[PDB]
């Protein structure tokens, strides 16, 4: 049998064929493969905008342009690509949610560089959405980078040398479009790694109990159902591109990039907003930006809050519920996130940032705890 | 990795199994699938719903608030 | 930092997901821009070629074209000079920079018309709304000279004059030129410089659904195919007493 | 021990610490981790290069320019990366020689794939010179892009769809840059194929005999002669970069590219003049091309033509002659490819041009089957 | 397809693989550009900036750029204006474009000069060659009028007339200006204007010919240390019998 | 992959190896090296000379002539 000696098939072969995968794992289990197509998808549409576009800021916006109107079927392409960063995140946030209800984190090494996977596409899609060079881009460009003046002493040369000069200009427009062409290849490979860790233990599953007893084949079992989810990830899609295509695009970016005056309201894409809320909720410069790093990096300190005798929340019904008002917590940042600096969504915007470092910090490690003592153990 | 035949140790278990092209791939697909779905939904919903209406709330209350913070008064 | 009133939502023919545009509105629409707006407002992104097609033939738009002058050269001397459109030129700008044109305009700027409908939340309601919305300014509140009342612009004053009347041009296949008509042609026309692939993307939505509706059911039925070994297999314990 | 548990290291120790090696691998054995760190270069000056570059033809040129006069060391930056890719193809060619001398090609799964790798560097360093925009640049692309115009039927087609035109133009350099920058990546994956093939093996010899009765660890021993090694690489390099950088560089690629009269007399550069000379070999279109073609994957077929009952040409006096009236005749072709097509360079061309075709198809495979009836087997 | 003769190799000061540039010769070099060749020669790529630190101050330097009106704007009417340069900018180009460029030299383009000596082999022996080479032609060549013989051009029939001869300029710090002399200023100043790091590189390339004349054996060193082991190791068979 | 301890058989070979902190790094470089590179070099001069000589042979003649082939004949 050649499948299982060939050097380079055996590594395919204790992948995606006769790898044994648990028999219950569920659609939340999808989204892994939907992140491997969402980088296929967009490296190639990525790649083959490449071809057609400039990196400068006389023709940086023109050059876009140029693609939706000029070049055959590029204006598809290009959509293909904005919303596939949009799916790209949606799977990502799903995906991680899976692991944090079913408790799929105690796979340290998988996870914590499932933390890293996670803020390399943040920085991936940062440098994406300021390449069009409109005024959202420009802008939101202007927000980010400023963050690091605010570490002390070392914070205006960190971030004059990162611009290349004394704003966001031609020499960042140009070293962001190379990164971002290089950033997703790096990301394949720690994706690779993330596999690797991964196939060390096998999948958990719904129930958060061991599934040595009960494995069937990944082929064909889960190459089909991963198909079908992948069909439904391009229905997703399609229904962005040729139905919906500027419902999450901001209109201001249809203006060239002006860096003489801002737009009186400035929202990120729906993707970052409940982390800019968490930035907002502070009037302190230093206090915001550490008070947003730490919304993220929050989750590499999860397996060690782990309180409950038991892996998954499927039989921990005290733990699921501060699980969902999470989900609408998080939901609720959102929301502030996308609004003005005004009243109530000043304080409001407070509250539900208190409640989710709250609830990670605190209420749900004593919530397992709890019913641990519920459960006599 | 790891692979079959090294997994764990299982005793005294039978699995009986039918073929694919002997068998319906959607058997009483809405006769016994709805209410299955019913019980599911039904066994989880108070443990989603709530904070989600909650959501609702404070997202009426917020925007009403803003919508009208903002009109004038005879003062 | 003003009260914002939104626009409402008017039922264009292009509105449904389905829905194409109408293209003797756009052909109408084009020659609103061309006679009335051109004259302040840009179209850096669109040629005469664009017109090809749509709402034109080849041979319309080349006379098009050649109803105006644009710069070319260098000749064999080094000197610049001007000749007739072809259909490779863009539309000509009306004033060679920004500054100019704020001079020409009481210093306000006609931004650039490619792209408005995308880059203003609202799209041709807002600026159909703004178009036929003029009226009056309320009671209390004093313009300075040079500014006009518009309730749908931010803020309420703009300096725009009013564009566009009954009777500012007569259509070519005699369609009364009320201030209506001609708002919902041009907004046509605007939606289409936006989005020339708008009819494209729809016909290919249509194909893209009915595509769906096919291989959905039967990639699900692939999968419920292989996953009945599992779904109806029986287990029974048989441990020795 | 966590070296030799830990999946991630598990994968290095088994590759650059513990792995077996023989004992008597000479300096010809250096040019494999050489051409790592080639490519390695490649990338970094590659990348560095990439954020000050812009991708059209009214500022390509100026762009360039741009880096050796006013980014802070970008001249050395850009002379390490045209030299660097010089000094890859030293090695790949020195590689090379090293497998056909000592019959490393029987090797076939390793051998095969690193056919593969020589022609995506040549894909690479070609549409990396494309980019300066220069007169070489353009004309040379003219040239090398017309030879799909040779293929029957579908020729002009594959052109002018490769072109994006008429003729090389604006959207050849905006994809060539994109090709160039992602085709680098592509080249290490495959690299790490390579090494993947190579150690289920492990490494031929000086001899031609297995080494199996005496093998020593990879660490220390060849770390170090690496590290040595890749001091006098960089030696040549530096040399190269501070004391010489224009001497490979052509005088005609400093003027912009003129796409309506050529330089009188065109020449590669010196690592692709031997094919070059083959090509013109021939009074006929599609006849020089596929002589070009065959020119290269002519190493597919050397695992064919192993006549001798040994590996290595370390005893076999009479291959060894034969070799290197190869690599004189190489040189010779090297020579005709830099001259322009007068006499008597024409009619040496066709000389050498046979005898290098002549070398490989007959006298060598013959000349290992004589060597075996001298041994008297 | 004419018979070519190469310059020889004269022994610049800055020949050897060490050997800086003179400064005081570019000095006087960019003085040569400015009064004689820049009326036919543009420069797009050196900028008066780059002068700083080499051969003048950043006030002669700035007071060099002032000497000069370039373009700028628009103002706030939209309008083009001539000011005094300033050390940001490039050198005046002589012409708009290439083509007034031929109508003003009899057809022939006086090349941008800015990389000269490295798009030509031999560099400044083939410039200083060919600048102080001209002569009468040959027996039996007869050039149409508007041309020059000049041995060194390929061709040899050349659209310049002889730029340079005796006391075309007067030089700052009293040295005689003759022909040899202008010819070797200029050289040394295009060299410079081609290859700016010429300099920096050299004294680079020095400290790295110091650094890899210690790693080597150094290296070398930790090399043999480790493999002595190996190489002195003596091997003994003893079989039964 | 392949290990040591798997690698192949041998018996009855003895090897007596130093510590290289008690021998020489560079012992007789110059006393016994040179020799042996005039040794190795007279071994394989005549299989790699010819050919490069040849090389060389024709590399000055079609110089030569080409050099001299465009100069101008009386006729
Ligand atoms: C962004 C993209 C995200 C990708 C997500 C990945 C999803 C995935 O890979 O797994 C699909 C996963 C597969 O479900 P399954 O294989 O049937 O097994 C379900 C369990 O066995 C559960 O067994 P069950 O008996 O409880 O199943 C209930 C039954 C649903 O029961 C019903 O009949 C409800 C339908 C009510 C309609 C009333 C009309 C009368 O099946 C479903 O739950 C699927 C609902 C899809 C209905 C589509 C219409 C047909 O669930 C789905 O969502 C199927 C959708 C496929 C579209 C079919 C369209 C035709
Ligand atoms: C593009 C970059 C290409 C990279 C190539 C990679 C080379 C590599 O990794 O292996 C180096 C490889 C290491 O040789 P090895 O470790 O000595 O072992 C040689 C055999 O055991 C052979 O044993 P042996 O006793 O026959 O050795 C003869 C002895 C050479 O014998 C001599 O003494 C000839 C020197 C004549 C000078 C007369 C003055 C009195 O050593 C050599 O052959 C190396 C020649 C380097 C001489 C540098 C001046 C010291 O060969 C070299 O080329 C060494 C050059 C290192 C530079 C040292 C500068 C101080
Ligand atoms: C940091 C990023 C913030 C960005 C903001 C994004 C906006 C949020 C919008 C909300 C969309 C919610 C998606 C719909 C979820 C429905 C779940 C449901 O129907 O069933 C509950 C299910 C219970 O099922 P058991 O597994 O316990 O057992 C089954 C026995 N038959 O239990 C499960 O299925 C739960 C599995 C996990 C669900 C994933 C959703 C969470 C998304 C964000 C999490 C980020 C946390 C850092
Ligand atoms: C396709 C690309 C064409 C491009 C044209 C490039 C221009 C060519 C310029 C020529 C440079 C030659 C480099 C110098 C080689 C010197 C070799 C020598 O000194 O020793 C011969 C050696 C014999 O030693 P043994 O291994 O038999 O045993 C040793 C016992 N003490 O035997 C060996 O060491 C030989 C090992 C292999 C040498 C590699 C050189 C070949 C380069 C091109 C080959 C391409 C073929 C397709
Ligand atoms: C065809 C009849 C026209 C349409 C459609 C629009 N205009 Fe104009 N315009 C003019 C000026 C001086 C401005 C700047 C006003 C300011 O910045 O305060 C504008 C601006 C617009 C806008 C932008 C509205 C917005 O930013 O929200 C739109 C949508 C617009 N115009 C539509 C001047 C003139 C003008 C000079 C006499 C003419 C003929 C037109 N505009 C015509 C049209
Ligand atoms: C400073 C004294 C000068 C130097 C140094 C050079 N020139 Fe000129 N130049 C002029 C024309 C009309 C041409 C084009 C000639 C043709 O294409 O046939 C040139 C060209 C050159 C070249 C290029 C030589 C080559 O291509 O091999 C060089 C190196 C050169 N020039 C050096 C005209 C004029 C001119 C107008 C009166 C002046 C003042 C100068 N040139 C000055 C210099
Ligand atoms: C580009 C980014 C990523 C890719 C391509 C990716 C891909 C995958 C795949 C294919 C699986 C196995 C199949 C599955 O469970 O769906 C998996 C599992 C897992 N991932 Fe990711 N992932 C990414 C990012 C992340 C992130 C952001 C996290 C957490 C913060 C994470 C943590 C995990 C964990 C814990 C598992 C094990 C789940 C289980 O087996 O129960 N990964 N990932
Ligand atoms: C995980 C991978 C990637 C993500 C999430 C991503 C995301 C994005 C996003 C959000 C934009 C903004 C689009 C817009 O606003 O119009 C963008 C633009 C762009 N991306 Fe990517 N990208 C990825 C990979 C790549 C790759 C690999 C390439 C090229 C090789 C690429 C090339 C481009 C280009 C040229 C643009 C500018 C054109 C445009 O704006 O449409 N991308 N990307
Ligand atoms: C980017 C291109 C390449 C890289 C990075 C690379 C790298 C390496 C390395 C590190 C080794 C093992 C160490 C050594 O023998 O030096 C090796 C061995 C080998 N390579 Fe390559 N190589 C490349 C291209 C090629 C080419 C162009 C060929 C042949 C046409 C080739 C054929 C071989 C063979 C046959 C071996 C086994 C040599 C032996 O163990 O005796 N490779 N390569
Ligand atoms: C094996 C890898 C590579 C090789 C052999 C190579 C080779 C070359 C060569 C020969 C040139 C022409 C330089 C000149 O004539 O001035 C060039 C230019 C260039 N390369 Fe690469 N390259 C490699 C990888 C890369 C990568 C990975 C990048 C970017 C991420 C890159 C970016 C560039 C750019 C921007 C230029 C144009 C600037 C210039 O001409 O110096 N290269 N390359
Ligand atoms: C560079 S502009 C930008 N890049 C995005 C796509 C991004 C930011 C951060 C991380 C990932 C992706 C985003 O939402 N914005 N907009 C924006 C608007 C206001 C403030 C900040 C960003
Ligand atoms: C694209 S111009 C070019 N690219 C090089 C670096 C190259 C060509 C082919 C394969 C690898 C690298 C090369 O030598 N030339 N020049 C040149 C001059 C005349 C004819 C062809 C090429
Ligand atoms: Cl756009
Ligand atoms: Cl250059």
């Amino acid at each position: 049998n050649i499948r299982k000696s060939h050097p380079l098939m055996k590594i395919v072969n204790n992948a995606f064929i006769d790898l044994p995968a648990p028999s219950n794992i569920s659609s939340w289990w999808n989204f892994g493969s939907l992140l491997g197509i969402c980088l296929i998808l967009q490296i190639l549409t990525g790649l083959f905008l490449a071809m057609h576009y400039t990196s400068d800021t006389t023709t940086a916006f023109s050059s876009v342009t140029h693609i939706c109107r000029d070049v055959n079927y590029g204006w598809i392409i290009r959509y293909m690509h904005a919303n596939g960063a949009s799916m790209f995140f949606i799977c990502l946030y799903m995906h991680v949610g899976r692991g944090l209800y079913y408790g799929s984190y105690t796979f340290l090494e998988t996870w914590n560089i499932g933390v890293i996977l996670l803020l390399t596409v943040m920085a991936t899609a940062f440098m994406g959405y300021v390449l069009p060079w409109g005024q959202m881009s420009f802008w939101g460009a202007t927000v980010i980078t400023n963050l690091l003046s605010a570490i002390p002493y070392i914070g205006t040369n960190l971030v004059e040398w990162i611009w290349g000069g004394f704003s966001v200009d031609k020499a960042t427009l140009t070293r962001f479009f190379a990164f971002h062409f290089i950033l997703p290849f790096i990301i394949m490979a720690i994706a690779m790694v993330h596999l690797l860790f991964l196939h060390e233990t096998g999948s958990n599953n719904p129930t958060g109990i061991s599934s040595d007893v009960d494995k069937i084949p990944f082929h064909p079992y889960y190459t089909i159902k991963d198909i079908l989810g992948a069909l439904l990830l391009i229905l997703a899609l399609m229904l962005l591109v040729l139905f919906a295509p500027d419902l999450l695009g901001d209109p201001d970016n249809y203006t060239p990039a002006n860096p003489l005056n801002t737009p009186p309201h400035i929202k990120p894409e729906w993707y970052f907003l409940f982390a800019y809320a968490i930035l907002r909720s502070i009037p302190n410069k230093l206090g915001g930006v550490l008070a947003l790093a730490f919304s993220i990096l929050i989750l590499a300190l999860i397996p060690l809050l782990h309180t409950s005798k038991q892996r998954s929340m499927m039989f921990r019904p005290l733990s699921q519920c501060l699980f969902w008002a999470l989900v609408a917590d998080l939901l609720t940042l959102t929301w502030i996130g996308g609004q003005p600096v005004e009243h109530p969504y000043i304080t409001i915007g407070q509250l539900a940032s208190v409640l989710y470092f709250l609830l990670i910090l605190v209420l749900m490690p004593t919530a397992g705890t709890i019913e641990n003592k519920l459960l006599k153990w | 990795g790891r692979q079959f035949g090294h997994l764990t140790r299982v005793r005294h278990v039978i699995t009986y199994s039918l073929s694919p092209f002997e068998q319906r791939a959607f058997p009483h697909y809405f006769s016994k699938g709805i209410p299955n779905v019913l019980r599911r939904t039904r066994a989880c919903i108070l443990r989603v719903a709530p904070p989600f209406v909650a959501f609702y709330l404070v997202y009426t209350w917020g925007t009403q608030e803003f919508e009208k913070s903002k009109r004038k008064n005879p003062a | 930092s003003d009260l914002e009133l939104h626009p409402p939502s008017y039922p264009w023919s292009h509105r449904g997901l389905l829905s194409s545009l109408d293209h003797t509105s756009i052909r109408r629409g084009f020659q609103v821009y061309k006679q009335v707006c051109s004259s302040c407002h840009s179209m850096d992104y669109v040629a005469y070629r664009h017109l090809v097609g749509v709402c034109y033939t080849e041979d319309e738009a080349k006379a098009l074209a050649e109803e105006v002058e644009v710069q070319d050269g260098p000749n064999e001397d080094g000197e610049m000079f001007m000749r007739p459109g072809k259909l490779s030129d863009y539309f000509p700008k009306p004033y060679p920079n920004p500054e100019a044109a704020r001079a020409a305009n009481n210093g306000a700027l006609p931004p650039d018309l490619s792209y408005i409908v995308r880059a203003r939340h609202g799209g041709e309601d807002y600026v159909f709304s703004l178009l036929t919305g003029y009226c009056e300014p309320p009671t209390g509140v004093s313009l300075r000279e040079g500014l006009y009342f518009n309730p749908y612009f931010p803020g309420q004053a703009i300096g725009m004059a009013p564009p566009i009347y009954n009777e500012v041009l007569e259509f070519d296949d005699g369609t009364p030129a009320t201030m209506s008509q001609v708002a919902k042609d041009v907004c046509t026309f605007l939606r289409w410089a936006a989005e020339p692939e708008h009819d494209h993307r729809k016909r290919m939505g249509l194909k893209m659904l009915l595509m769906m509706g096919l291989l959905l059911p039967l990639v699900y039925a692939m999968k419920r195919h292989k996953w009945s070994v599992l779904k109806s297999r029986k287990l029974a314990y048989r441990p020795p007493k």
